[PDB]
This record gives structure tokens, C-alpha cells and sequence, in this order.
């Protein structure tokens, strides 16, 4: 948690309902947004934060929380717009003797920025006089070991946080939500709407030569004729359904 | 030295489909007859050349020598800045920081990455006895960067006489602070040139399968004026209006009558004695 | 070309701290299981410590638990070896090797296979 | 936790002709995959340590076709098909299945 | 905690309407039948007003 790793997410249309359809994640607290409403909403960057805590310290990593965690190894910024997702491994993050792969920064002089990263071993001089460096009265190590044991109580059985923060500030989008190709209907008359194109119409099948990298195909007064199946490529002509002036 | 590019650099500005129609768009082109800058090359070349608005980058390679391009403002590591390579049958466009040398090459000596920020990986651009054709059109708008394509077969050094479209071969989103570009090859004969685009109203004949057969400019002569106007290629004989004369101005006036009062400042700043 | 550049070598007192530093020229860092192997003069190597792509340390030799400290920075390519309670026996080289497969490429993630080595360090204790 | 040995100790090889080296453990390194987590490396004396074989039998990148990986369970075993001057230094074989690592004591070929 | 609010809901609202209903919510392709668990939520949640 001292050391949390953050992963850059770029390039890539993210299936949040995945992880939405697994009761493990059963800690998913998000805030500023919908995971449901986000699975079709767009950001330009996503960085995934992940770390190791105990079990009752997943409260800290929220907006406006207090403590060891929150204020010298993990701090949310009180504007917060992303997700927190956390669950509990007490089988592979613990140990029979005890994990020591695991440590917690327990003294520091100032409180973390909000997203601020401290790896810096230097001992914590709370006294007057200088440590130089070893352990002694007033001069303590910065971690701290947590004792994960198999039989551990919940509150201090392991527990894996994965924070998610969504920033699409003036960046060609790269992440969106992956909305399901839905039905077409053909000859049947509809409203469509392919790839950001919604007109109102029949759809129907086209013969017309389309150059590959083409995707529209404009009439006379730029009205959408021709639209390639997004998924297939494919074209489908959009031509009202049959119509002629009605007259008694 | 200066050549001419008689009807060169037209790429499709639009990914929209069309037929047997003529659409008078108005983007950044590269004109019609312009004196373009060439090179060739024991003797060489190899500046750092402006990035204005848009380069029609030509090649009349015989095999395969130029071996990618270098864009960006600074190229010392200082500013975020872009290279594309060609591999033996793969290219690859990162976004890092880089410092070069002032003679890099193989059998290279740079930082490649360096505080990277976007990489690509593609089939290679440069497909492969004639000395062919690699126009690309080199273009940066709104926060995006845009390159075009074609590749065509030389017979035997000037542009040739004839008229081809450039498909859109890859976009790619960086949108970062350009300025200057340099080329990239390996000598161990070959001409590569730099036009420069400019906004430009064009005239062009889609065919009855979408594709470019024709262009027209507007604003090259006035026979090429009245073709953009009627909106046609031929034109019948007559007396056409196009457009309308007009003087500019040359340079600015401002006027007062001469000025009396002056706000006694100084009385309160030069006072001898101020109050408590 | 790959490089592995580590520095922190020094003679020091027994009951002191060191922090060695190995830096990485050359490659993607983040997908790449580093490693940090001591060698002791004139005998056999010697597992120290490791830390995976994500920054998790993967445990550290059983006779030097409870001293060490690993940490790793992907953003500026950096892996550093924080070193407490320094004793006679810890003198010996250090080399910091990386992993060969490349992460999700084929069961579980790859530990294995330490490629490329740097030149070590010569770490020294004495008064 | 896991022990290793080698075998034999320091054995002297000739140019041109095969040698075979064991190392063995204490508990079976087969996992789930079923793939052996046995290395071969070969410290050359006065350089840095070079890869030989990972993955029990595949192969390292850039070795030539003369070495050889068999075995498994407890027993693996590294073959010279053709030795010549440059395969002097010693061996180790390194664990990696259960953390933390261990490398042999290691044998020492030499002509 | 005298006020509280929803979140989750199948469809949204109609001008004018008040929905009140307390019907657990199915945010998954698996049924709730009624009781707490996963994708199983109140439909109630409430303001913590400090
Ligand atoms: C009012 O009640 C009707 C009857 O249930 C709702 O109509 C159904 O809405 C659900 C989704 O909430 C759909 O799954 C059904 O297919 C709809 N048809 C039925 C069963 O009538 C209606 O949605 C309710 N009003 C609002 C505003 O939601
Ligand atoms: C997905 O799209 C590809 C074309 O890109 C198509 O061949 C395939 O059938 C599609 N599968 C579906 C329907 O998800
Ligand atoms: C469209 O391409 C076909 C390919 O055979 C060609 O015959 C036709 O002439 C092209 N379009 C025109 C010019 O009508």
C-alpha cells in the first residue's frame, strides 16, 4: 500500500461488466458515476491502482477519510470520480508463518497529496536529535510488517483494493464501453443508428461498389444513402420505406 | 533545387462515399504548379525542415533507402515527440523522449524509449525494378495526425505527368506541439521531397465508384476561377462573373486633438510631507 | 541494446544502512520479472530477492529475511535494494537480472529464465 | 526450503567429446501445467552468469544446438553433445517453483 | 437519515411520477427471489448528511 503499483489503461474498450458479474468483487464502491450508466461512456485515459490491506482498513481508501492509510500511503482527493473495488484473499495474499512481502508506512512528517507515491525508507526522526539512519529511541523504520496468518481475524485478514479513476480531460477518447452489436432489421421500417450516424428509416440490402475505407454514401443533397454494417463489411442502402404521393 | 508539381498531392479529405459527383471542398492542400524543394543524394542531405501546416513528402526510390521520418519541434528529449521506422516487414510510430547522434545507424544509437507515451505496430508502409512511388501527405488538425499513401511504378529525375488520389492509410490521435520534421534512410541516388500545404478550395470528380479521376483549383487562373464557379470541368463560351475586385487596406490611423490636461499626480506622489 | 546499470557500492561500518540502485535501458519495463541475485567472493550464487511486473515482491532468501527491503518504479525504469543491519557476512557482488517471458504469453505468470545481467556491484563490510 | 544437488562434484571433460551432469532435488518440481521449473545456467569464471536452459528442456535463445535437457520429477540432466575450449566454468541449476530460489552447490568443468 | 434515495432502477422515471415501490433490484442475469446478495440491492440507499 506504501508502494502501490498503477497501471496506465489506454488503447482499449474496457468490459466493466465482467468484473460486474462476479460476487467476489462484493466491495464496489464506487462515487461521481454508474458502473452501468459508464459501460457506455467514453474516457481518455484510465489508471488502475491495486494494493494489499487488511480488512477493515478498505473504508480509508475513499474521499475524505482519515488514517494511516489514507493519509501517508493511499489518498483519494476529496474530488473523487472513479471506483473502489475491493475483496478479500486470505488464501494466496497470506501465509502459515506469516506474509512479509507486505508493509504499511505508519510514521511521516506530513500527510500524502491526493495520489502521491512515497517509497523512501529514511527513518522517521520524531525526536531532536538526528537518526542518521538506524532504528533507536525517537528514530523509528518508516514500515511496518502486517502478520497475515490463515487463522487472522477478518477485520486484519488480507484484502486486495483495486481503485479506478477516470480522466477524459482534452484527449482523443481511448477507452469506451463496449455496447453489444444489437439486432438489425432489414425492410422492416426503423430507427437505426450506426456508429454515431442516427438517422430514421428502412434498411435494406445494397449492390453499390463501396470502397473500403469508406463508410457513409451521400446523395445528391448529403442525405445518408449507404451505410456500412459496422460489424460486417457489408453495406445497407437507406432508402424510405416505399412511399408515393397519395392523392383521391 | 526547385522542380514543379504540376498535379500532385490530393488525398481524400473525407471518408464519405460518393458517385459521378463533384464536391468543392475547402482544406489545407498543396497547390497546383508550386515550386517544390528537391534533394538527392557521396553527396547528401539531411536538414531539419519546417513542419508549416502539411508536407507532401515524395520519394522517387529505387530500393527502399529512406527508412522512416523524425517530427517534432526540439528532438533533445525536452518535448514529447514522435518516430515511425520501417522494418523489414513491419513499421512501428512510438510517442517517447529521445536524444539521437549525429550519425545513427546499422550494420542504431538513441534513446528509444525514453518517458514514452504511445507506441504502434502495422505491416510495413514501404512495400518493397522501378524506382516506385511513395507519396505521402504528412497533416496534424484539431489534435489529431493524419498520413496518406499511394504507391505507383516509375519509368526512370522530375514528377511525372498524371493524376492519383491518396487514400487515408493511418490515423493516429497524439495531437502534440509540431514544428520540424526530418527524414530517416541509410547510405552502405535516391530523391525525397518536401511541399508545403496550404488552405485551399479544391474542386474534384468522384467517379461511379467513389473514387477521385480529376481535380480542379480555384484559385490558379482564371479559367480554373469560372470552373469552380459553375461548378463544372467544361466550360461554354461567354462572359462569366466569378468574383468581386477589391483593395485592402495598408495601414492604421488614430486620431486625438491635442491633449491639455494632465492629472496632478505628481502633487500627491512628490508631496513633501505626507499626513499620519 | 538491454541495459542494467547498478550502483551503491562502498565500504561501510557493520550497523548501517545502503540502498543499491539498478537501472534499466532498453526495453518495455513493466513486463518483466526483476530479480536480485548477491554472489559472494570466490564461492557460488545466491537468490536474494525478486518483485514481479505489478511491484510485488515474490519473498526474499531465508537467511537475510527481516532486513532487506525491495522496491521497484516503473515510471522512471528504477528498481532499488534498501539494505538494514548491515554484518560482516553480507559482503559480496550483486547483480539485478530480468526475466525472459514477457507477461500473459504462455498457467500462472512467469517467474523464471534470469537472461541478462548487469556487471555487479562489490559491496564490502569491515572497521 | 528446497535442497539441490549435482553430480559429479568436478568432473574433467576433453574437446570432442560428450559430458552429462545431474541435478537433483528434493521434492517433485512438476506443476499443474506439468512443466518442469528447472534453469540451467553456467557462470563462466571472471564473467557474468549466462541463461542455458529454462523450462526444464527448452532451449535458451541464441545457445547453439550442442546442449542437451532431459529428465524429470527429481532428476534432470544437462548434455553436452559436442564440447569444445569454450565450455569451461561452472554450473548451477536454479528452482523455481517454490519461493524462495535456490541454485546448487555447483559443478566445475574444466579440460 | 431521515432522507434517503435511489440509484438503481430498471427503467427511469415518468414526469410527474413517484415511484415508491420497495422492490429488490436484479442488476444481473440471475433472479434475486427476494432476498439480499449479489446483484441483489434495496432499492433504498441512504445520504449520509454531515
Ligand atoms: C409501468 O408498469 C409497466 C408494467 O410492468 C412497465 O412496463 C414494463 O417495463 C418493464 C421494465 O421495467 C419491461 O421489462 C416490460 O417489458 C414492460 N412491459 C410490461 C410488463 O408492461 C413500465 O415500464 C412501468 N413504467 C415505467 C415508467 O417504468
Ligand atoms: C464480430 O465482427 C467480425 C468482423 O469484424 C465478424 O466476422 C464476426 O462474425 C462478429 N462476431 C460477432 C457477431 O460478435
Ligand atoms: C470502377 O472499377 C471498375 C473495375 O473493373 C472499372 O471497370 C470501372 O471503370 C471503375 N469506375 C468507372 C470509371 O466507371
Amino acid at each position: 500500500v506504501y508502494a502501490w503499483n498503477r497501471k496506465r489503461i489506454s488503447n482499449c474498450v474496457a468490459d466493466y461488466s465482467v468484473l460486474y458479474n462476479l460476487a467476489p468483487f462484493f466491495t464496489f464502491k464506487c462515487y461521481g458515476v454508474s458502473p452501468t450508466k459508464l459501460n457506455d461512456l467514453c474516457f481518455t485515459n484510465v489508471y488502475a491502482d491495486s494494493f494489499v490491506i487488511r480488512g477493515d482498513e478498505v473504508r480509508q481508501i475513499a474521499p475524505g477519510q482519515t488514517g494511516n492509510i489514507a493519509d501517508y500511503n493511499y489518498k483519494l482527493p476529496d474530488d473523487f470520480t472513479g471506483c473502489v473495488i475491493a475483496w478479500n484473499s486470505n488464501k494466496l495474499d497470506s501465509k502459515v508463518s506469516g506474509n512479509y512481502n507486505y508493509l504499511y508506512r505508519l510514521f511521516r512528517k506530513s500527510n500524502l497529496k491526493p495520489f502521491e507515491r512515497d517509497i523512501s525508507t529514511e527513518i522517521y526522526q520524531a525526536g531532536n536529535k538526528p537518526c542518521n539512519g538506524v532504528a533507536g529511541f525517537n528514530c523509528y523504520f518508516p514500515l511496518r510488517s502486517y502478520s497475515f496468518r490463515p487463522t487472522y481475524g477478518v477485520g486484519h485478514q488480507p484484502y486486495r483494493v483495486v481503485v479506478l479513476s477516470f480522466e477524459l480531460l482534452h484527449a482523443p477518447a481511448t477507452v469506451c464501453g463496449p455496447k453489444k452489436s444489437t439486432n438489425l432489421v432489414k425492410n422492416k421500417c426503423v430507427n437505426f443508428n450506426f456508429n454515431g450516424l442516427k438517422g430514421t428509416g428502412v434498411l435494406t440490402e445494397s449492390n453499390k461498389k463501396f470502397l473500403p475505407f469508406q463508410q457513409f454514401g451521400r446523395d445528391i443533397a448529403d442525405t445518408t444513402d449507404a451505410v456500412r454494417d459496422p460489424q460486417t463489411l457489408e453495406i445497407l442502402d437507406i432508402t424510405p420505406c416505399s412511399f408515393g404521393g397519395v392523392s383521391v | 533545387a526547385y522542380t514543379n508539381s504540376f498535379t500532385r498531392g490530393v488525398y481524400y479529405p473525407d471518408k464519405v462515399f460518393r458517385s459521378s459527383v463533384l464536391h468543392s471542398t475547402q482544406d489545407l492542400f498543396l497547390p497546383f504548379f508550386s515550386n517544390v524543394t528537391w534533394f538527392h543524394v557521396k553527396r547528401f542531405d539531411n536538414p531539419v525542415l519546417p513542419f508549416n501546416d502539411g508536407v507532401y513528402f515524395a520519394s522517387i526510390e529505387k530500393s527502399n533507402i529512406i527508412r522512416g521520418w523524425i517530427f517534432g519541434t526540439t528532438l533533445d528529449s525536452k518535448t514529447q515527440s514522435l518516430l515511425i521506422v520501417n522494418n523489414a516487414t513491419n513499421v512501428v510510430i512510438k510517442v517517447c523522449e529521445f536524444q539521437f547522434c549525429n550519425d545513427p545507424f546499422l550494420d542504431r544509437v538513441y534513446s528509444s524509449a525514453n518517458n514514452c507515451t504511445f507506441e504502434y505496430v502495422s505491416q510495413p508502409f514501404l512495400m518493397d525494378n522501378f524506382k516506385n512511388l511513395r507519396e505521402f501527405v504528412f497533416k496534424n488538425i484539431d489534435g489529431y495526425f493524419k498520413i496518406y499513401s499511394k504507391h505507383t511504378p516509375i519509368i526512370v529525375e522530375d514528377l511525372p505527368q498524371g493524376f492519383s488520389a491518396l487514400e487515408p492509410l493511418v490515423d493516429l490521435p497524439i495531437g502534440i506541439n509540431i514544428t520540424r520534421f526530418q527524414t530517416l534512410l541509410a547510405l552502405h541516388a535516391a530523391a525525397y521531397y518536401v511541399g508545403y500545404l496550404q488552405p485551399r478550395t479544391f474542386l474534384l470528380k468522384y467517379n461511379e465508384n467513389g473514387t477521385i479521376t480529376d481535380a480542379v483549383d480555384c484559385a490558379l487562373d482564371p479559367l480554373s476561377e469560372t470552373k469552380c464557379t459553375l461548378k463544372s470541368f467544361t466550360v461554354e463560351k461567354g462572359i462569366y462573373q466569378t468574383s468581386n475586385f477589391r483593395v485592402q487596406p495598408t495601414e492604421s490611423i488614430v486620431r486625438f486633438p491635442n491633449i491639455t490636461n494632465l492629472c496632478p499626480f505628481d502633487e500627491v506622489f512628490n508631496a513633501t510631507r505626507f499626513a499620519s | 541494446q538491454v541495459q542494467l546499470l547498478e550502483s551503491g557500492g562502498g565500504l561501510v561500518q557493520p550497523g548501517r544502512s545502503l540502498r543499491l540502485s539498478c537501472a534499466a535501458s532498453g526495453f518495455t519495463f513493466d513486463d518483466y520479472a526483476m530479480h536480485w541475485v548477491r554472489q559472494a567472493p570466490g564461492k557460488g550464487l545466491e537468490w536474494v530477492s525478486g518483485v514481479s511486473w505489478n511491484s510485488g515482491t515474490i519473498g526474499y532468501a531465508d537467511s537475510v529475511k527481516g532486513r532487506f527491503t525491495i522496491s521497484r518504479d516503473n515510471a522512471k525504469n528504477s528498481l532499488y535494494l534498501h539494505m538494514r543491519s548491515l554484518r560482516a557476512e553480507d559482503t559480496a557482488l550483486y547483480y539485478c537480472a530480468k526475466a525472459v517471458e514477457m507477461v500473459r504469453g504462455l498457467g500462472a505468470d512467469p517467474e523464471y529464465g534470469m537472461d541478462v545481467w548487469g556487471q555487479g556491484t562489490t559491496v564490502t563490510v569491515s572497521s | 526450503d528446497i535442497v539441490m544437488t549435482q553430480s559429479p562434484l568436478s568432473l574433467p571433460v576433453t574437446p570432442g567429446e560428450p559430458a552429462s551432469i545431474s541435478c537433483r532435488s528434493s521434492q517433485s518440481l512438476l506443476h499443474s501445467n506439468g512443466y518442469n521449473y528447472l534453469d540451467w545456467y553456467l557462470q563462466k569464471p571472471g564473467q557474468s552468469p549466462q541463461l542455458l536452459i529454462y523450462l526444464g528442456s527448452n532451449r535458451a535463445s541464441g545457445v547453439p544446438d550442442r546442449f542437451s535437457g532431459s529428465g524429470s520429477g527429481t532428476d534432470f540432466t544437462l548434455k553436452i553433445s559436442r564440447v569444445e575450449a569454450e565450455d569451461v566454468g561452472v554450473y548451477y541449476c536454479m528452482q523455481a517453483l517454490q519461493t524462495p530460489f535456490t541454485f546448487g552447490p555447483g559443478t566445475k568443468v574444466d579440460i
